[PDB]
């Protein structure tokens, strides 16, 4: 929460974490890389609408264009997971290979994201399964046999 | 005399209180535990048929 998390901040985080564009190593930054990163983030969220499921990302309304100053709509609890996944996807543009520690961090953050979405669907009763006489289906309830549908 | 005639199954006088008993009070616990066993087996069987 607190400060809203914009789309450009996530791609800047991803670029920083592998020493490509940050004040801590040599600096420098290029706009075309930013546009490519933002479009990659957009498409990766579109894909994530299937397997991990929706997490509240805010897509571009009409035709337009994503832009790095638009609000992402994500909670701050997800930025590390999203950034690590984006970095993994966009490393190969610069012909670089990830190191084991980065992979471990990405897996831990992704697991934290996965934990906050579980459902465990809690399978039902069938529909021809009787309900006993102890449930007093005459008067208290109705419809002996479970509905098992709805 | 008072014209009421009581009938008891089994009657005893224990602690200033008269206590009676029929023929089914002793069998409540096994019966209502057997019912639970059958009810719990039925749906477990019905959950995973094959």
């Amino acid at each position: 929460m607190a400060t809203v998390l914009t789309k450009g901040e996530i791609v800047l985080f991803a670029l920083r974490k592998f020493a490509i564009a940050s004040n801590a190593s040599l600096t420098d930054v290029e706009p075309q890389s930013i546009e490519d990163g933002v479009n990659d983030l957009e498409d990766m969220m579109s894909e994530w609408m299937i397997n991990p499921g929706d997490i509240g990302y805010a897509f571009a309304t009409g035709d337009e264009q994503p832009l790095p100053d638009d609000e992402s709509g994500l909670p701050r609890k997800y930025k590390h997971a999203v950034g690590y996944q984006l970095l993994l996807r966009m490393l190969s543009d610069y012909s670089l290979e990830p190191t084991p520690q980065v992979l471990s961090n990405a897996q831990r953050s992704y697991d934290a994201l996965m934990t906050d979405t579980l459902v465990v669907p809690s399978m039902r009763r069938r529909g021809d399964f009787p309900v006993g006489q102890g449930n007093k289906y005459d008067v208290f309830t109705s419809d002996r046999y479970y509905p098992g549908d709805l | 005399h008072i014209p009421l005639i009581p009938v008891y199954g089994k009657r005893w006088f224990i602690d200033d209180i008269e206590r009676v008993e029929g023929h089914i009070a002793k069998a409540m616990d096994p019966q209502r535990l057997y019912n639970l066993q059958v009810s719990m087996l039925a749906d477990t069987a019905a959950q995973d048929p094959g």
